[PDB]
């Protein structure tokens, strides 16, 4: 098939700067590439139509071009409103394929995060499993370590994370590290602790319990 | 009386697939393999008869169908294909007998900028028939409302350019296309 | 004016089929092109199929055989069969017409609201809700653990939070059940004096809780 390869993965900017997405063709598509816009959880949108026009309502600053292999998106200045993830789709040579997306990302000033150590419940700890937590609200870049010692002891396997979308006030990120143990791994030991290691740190944190 | 196959392969001017062209040809000689020996064809593809043979088959007349396409369009001028030309424009019989003979045309028919002068059809109430033929270019109706003239929303121009520019793959550079169809009947075409 | 609903998609197993609708308002289904595409669970997005005014219909590479698309022009409405399902065929699904541009005209495509797909083979459950215990300010949440299939909605105080407040996407672990939860930062001035609870409505079971949260 005609596989389009869109770069670049992910891409973060400031308000005003020029982006230029990419999307090259492993065939020629002549001028049938249109360039879609789709917003976190809606459906996506069509800006750019036969590579160069653009369709009804859609702003000046965006703009593209190309022809053959090599096509080229471009925002002239960045806009709040024109956050989202933008795909390149070809149409004309059946089987229809897309890109694999770009996700602009707004560009604020390096925030530290606060670090918050959260025990299990005892509810859970008669259910038969512990689920110690570390929340990391509002830092940038998205960049961090979670840590996770137990009994000053390096932990690792045991633990997932799961990170928040960029918000769009403070435009900060939020991360969940989630330890979980069974109840005797839980009970067969003392002090717990999450240590966390981002840009905007002078030494690493590190929040803790006892049992 | 040789088959003036010569108006028809080495015209000036050809049509848009839309509009293809037929010549019938009857009542003559020709020399099939002076077409079938050609370097000049890129593809010469026949169904229910061979290329070496034919001088020796004869038919009770023969038509020569002939348009411009796409080169990756070519392959949609066969028997059972599916797509845009093959159901809204030119749609060949499942028990096809003769040959489709492609060649680029790049040189002749492409025009800086693009030409306007090719179009296909891009939409129809309903599948061509086979070697049926529609050149109205009557307001497509895709809505709940009269178009009475006026092209707008639901209410399309049902015909699309190719805009055939030189610089493009050859995929989408334009390919003259003829169309050899073999027919059968009582008491004509043969060869020397 | 222009509008189209998706609906018919919910958990199936593998070898199931299930059927997916499209009703459309504004324009004639069976003289227009149309196209079904692919959201995988938070990725790219994937061509299924199209099908041309007129009958000829194509599909992609994968879904090849395995799907069908087919429309009914009375109640104006297109649906996508999707039968022998694998587990690659798991992502939320659209219905589009594409865009027009025939002759000094020109017009954006329309697309659907789009219908959640599921195929992974599992009995339904219900979230179990523990609380995330407190301690410049401080911080507490809603640990909404162990439920099948998504999705989950959660709101803190019936809604009387909208700032303050993360609910981190799901995960889904390796014991086939997904996983999230949801914080709050609050000073410790608002100890006791202000309500914390959330709720969590879960439709794939119909199960609905409320929990509330303080220090221990
Ligand atoms: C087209 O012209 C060439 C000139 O060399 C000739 O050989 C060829 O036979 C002509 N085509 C037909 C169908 O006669």
């Amino acid at each position: 098939d005609i596989q389009m390869t869109q770069s670049p993965s992910a891409l973060s900017a400031s308000v005003g700067d020029r982006v230029t997405i990419t999307c090259q063709a492993s065939q020629d598509i002549n001028k049938f590439l249109n360039w879609y816009q789709q917003k976190p959880g809606k459906a996506p949108k069509l800006l750019i139509y036969d590579a160069s026009n653009l369709e009804t309502g859609v702003p000046s600053r965006f703009s593209g071009g190309g022809s053959g292999t090599d096509f080229t998106f471009t925002i002239s200045s960045l806009q709040p409103e024109d956050i989202a993830t933008y795909y390149c789709h070809q149409y004309d040579n059946l089987p229809r394929t897309f890109g694999q997306g770009t996700k602009v990302e707004l560009k604020r000033t390096v925030a530290a995060p606060s670090v918050f150590i959260f025990p299990p419940s005892d509810e859970q700890l008669k259910s038969g499993t512990a689920s110690v937590v570390c929340l990391l609200n509002n830092f940038y870049p998205r960049e961090a370590k979670v840590q996770w010692k137990v009994d000053n002891a390096l932990q690792s396997g045991n633990s997932q994370e799961s990170v928040t979308e960029q918000d769009s006030k403070d435009s900060t990120y939020s991360l969940s590290s989630t330890l979980t143990l069974s109840k005797a791994d839980y009970e067969k030991h003392k002090v717990y602790a999450c240590e966390v290691t981002h840009q905007g740190l002078s030494s690493p944190v590190t929040k803790s319990f006892n049992r | 009386n040789l088959c003036p196959f010569g108006e028809v392969f080495n015209a000036t001017r050809f049509a848009s697939v839309y509009a293809w062209n037929r010549k019938r040809i009857s009542n003559c000689v020709a020399d099939y393999s002076v077409l079938y020996n050609s370097a000049s064809f890129s593809t010469f593809k026949c169904y229910g008869v061979s290329p070496t043979k034919l001088n020796d088959l004869c038919f009770t007349n023969v038509y020569a169908d002939s348009f411009v396409i796409r080169g990756d369009e070519v392959r949609q001028i066969a028997p059972g294909q599916t797509g845009k030309i093959a159901d809204y424009n030119y749609k060949l019989p499942d028990d096809f007998t003769g040959c489709v003979i492609a060649w680029n045309s790049n040189n002749l028919d492409s025009k800086v900028g693009g030409n306007y002068n090719y179009l296909y059809r891009l939409f129809r109430k309903s599948n061509l028939k086979p070697f049926e033929r529609d050149i109205s270019t009557e307001i497509y109706q895709a809505g709940s409302t009269p178009c009475n003239g006026v092209e707008g929303f639901n209410c399309y121009f049902p015909l699309q350019s190719y805009g055939f520019q030189p610089t493009n793959g050859v995929g989408y550079q334009p390919y003259r296309v003829v169309v050899l169809s073999f027919e059968l009947l009582h008491a004509t075409v043969c060869g020397p | 004016e222009v509008q189209l609903v998706q609906s018919g998609g919910d958990l199936v197993q593998p070898g199931g089929s299930l059927r997916l609708s499209c009703a459309v308002s504004g324009f004639t289904v069976s003289r227009n092109y149309m196209t079904w595409v692919r959201q995988a669970p938070g990725r790219g997005l994937e061509w299924v199929s199209l099908i041309y005014p007129g009958g000829s219909a194509f599909y992609a590479d994968s879904v090849k055989g395995r799907f069908t698309i087919s429309r009914d022009n009375s109640k104006n409405t297109l649906y996508l069969q999707m039968n022998s399902l694998r587990v690659e065929d798991t992502a939320v699904y659209y219905c589009a017409r594409d865009p027009v541009s025939t002759g000094h005209y020109h017009d954006s495509d329309y697309w659907g609201q789009g219908t959640l797909v599921t195929v992974s083979s599992a009995s339904t459950k219900g979230p179990s809700v523990f609380p995330l215990a407190p301690s410049g300010t401080a911080a507490l949440g809603c640990l909404v653990k162990d439920y099948f299939p998504e999705p989950v909605t959660v709101s803190w105080n019936s809604g009387a939070l909208t700032s303050g407040v993360h609910t981190f996407p799901a995960v889904l672990q390796s014991s086939g059940l997904y996983s999230l939860s949801s914080v709050v930062t609050v000073p410790s001035s608002s100890l006791g004096t202000q309500t914390y609870i959330c709720n969590v409505n879960h439709k794939p079971s119909n199960t609905k809780v409320d929990k509330k949260v303080e220090p221990k």
